[PDB]
Protein backbone atom coordinates (compact mmCIF):
# COMPACT_ATOMS: atom_id res chain seq x y z
CA UNK A 1 0.00 0.00 0.00
CA UNK A 2 2.87 2.59 1.08
CA UNK A 3 4.23 1.98 -2.54
CA UNK A 4 1.78 1.49 -4.24
CA UNK A 5 1.11 4.97 -3.41
CA UNK A 6 4.61 6.02 -3.78
CA UNK A 7 3.96 4.88 -7.51
CA UNK B 1 26.53 -9.41 8.79
CA UNK B 2 29.47 -8.81 7.25
CA UNK B 3 29.53 -10.51 3.85
CA UNK B 4 31.12 -8.94 0.82
CA UNK B 5 28.84 -7.51 -1.87
CA UNK B 6 27.41 -10.41 -4.03
CA UNK B 7 27.56 -9.87 -7.53
CA UNK B 8 25.56 -11.53 -10.63
CA UNK B 9 23.06 -13.86 -9.73
CA UNK B 10 23.41 -14.01 -6.11
CA UNK B 11 22.07 -10.19 -5.89
CA UNK B 12 20.03 -9.72 -3.73
CA UNK B 13 21.28 -12.21 -1.50
CA UNK B 14 18.43 -15.39 -0.54
CA UNK B 15 19.23 -15.39 3.44
CA UNK B 16 17.98 -11.66 3.65
CA UNK B 17 15.25 -12.44 1.01
CA UNK B 18 14.30 -15.25 3.57
CA UNK B 19 13.36 -13.45 6.44
CA UNK B 20 10.44 -11.88 4.43
CA UNK B 21 8.32 -15.15 3.22
CA UNK B 22 7.88 -18.34 5.30
CA UNK B 23 10.15 -20.50 2.63
CA UNK B 24 11.94 -20.48 -0.37
CA UNK B 25 9.05 -21.93 -2.39
CA UNK B 26 7.01 -19.21 -1.04
CA UNK B 27 10.07 -16.30 -2.79
CA UNK B 28 10.00 -18.59 -5.79
CA UNK B 29 6.19 -18.30 -6.54
CA UNK B 30 6.57 -14.63 -5.06
CA UNK B 31 8.90 -13.70 -7.48
CA UNK B 32 7.85 -15.70 -10.78
CA UNK B 33 4.12 -13.85 -10.41
CA UNK B 34 5.84 -9.98 -9.76
CA UNK B 35 8.12 -10.79 -12.76
CA UNK B 36 5.29 -11.96 -14.58
CA UNK B 37 3.15 -8.66 -13.70
CA UNK B 38 6.36 -6.84 -14.70
CA UNK B 39 6.44 -8.47 -18.68
CA UNK B 40 3.04 -7.57 -18.74
CA UNK B 41 3.32 -4.35 -17.84
CA UNK B 42 5.84 -3.97 -20.52
CA UNK B 43 4.09 -5.60 -23.33
CA UNK B 44 0.90 -3.87 -22.43
CA UNK B 45 2.15 -0.05 -22.09
CA UNK B 46 1.65 0.95 -26.06
CA UNK B 47 -2.28 0.76 -25.53
CA UNK B 48 -4.26 1.90 -23.05
CA UNK B 49 -3.55 2.06 -19.36
CA UNK B 50 -4.82 -1.05 -17.29
CA UNK B 51 -4.99 -2.34 -13.75
CA UNK B 52 -1.31 -3.82 -14.00
CA UNK B 53 1.54 -1.50 -12.20
CA UNK B 54 5.52 -1.45 -12.23
CA UNK B 55 8.75 -1.77 -12.02
CA UNK B 56 8.53 0.58 -8.16
CA UNK B 57 11.83 0.53 -8.16
CA UNK B 58 14.34 1.78 -10.99
CA UNK B 59 15.34 -1.12 -13.56
CA UNK B 60 18.72 -1.06 -14.94
CA UNK B 61 20.10 -0.18 -18.52
CA UNK B 62 18.65 -3.20 -19.65
CA UNK B 63 17.47 -5.85 -16.78
CA UNK B 64 15.40 -9.32 -16.68
CA UNK B 65 12.10 -8.85 -14.93
CA UNK B 66 12.82 -11.46 -12.65
CA UNK B 67 15.90 -9.92 -11.13
CA UNK B 68 13.60 -6.76 -10.56
CA UNK B 69 10.89 -8.26 -9.12
CA UNK B 70 13.62 -9.68 -6.42
CA UNK B 71 14.85 -6.92 -5.76
CA UNK B 72 11.68 -5.22 -5.19
CA UNK B 73 11.03 -8.38 -2.79
CA UNK B 74 14.39 -7.28 -0.94
CA UNK B 75 13.44 -3.61 -0.60
CA UNK B 76 9.86 -4.43 0.80
CA UNK B 77 7.48 -3.13 -1.45
CA UNK B 78 4.93 -5.83 -1.75
CA UNK B 79 2.70 -8.08 0.51
CA UNK B 80 0.84 -10.87 -0.22
CA UNK B 81 -1.53 -14.06 1.33
CA UNK B 82 -0.79 -17.84 0.79
CA UNK B 83 -3.53 -20.21 -0.20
Amino acid sequence: EEARAAA
Amino acid sequence: GGYDTPLGITNPPIDELLDRVSSKYALVIYAAKRARQINDYYNQLGEGILEYVGPLVEPGLQEKPLSIALREIHADLLEHTEG
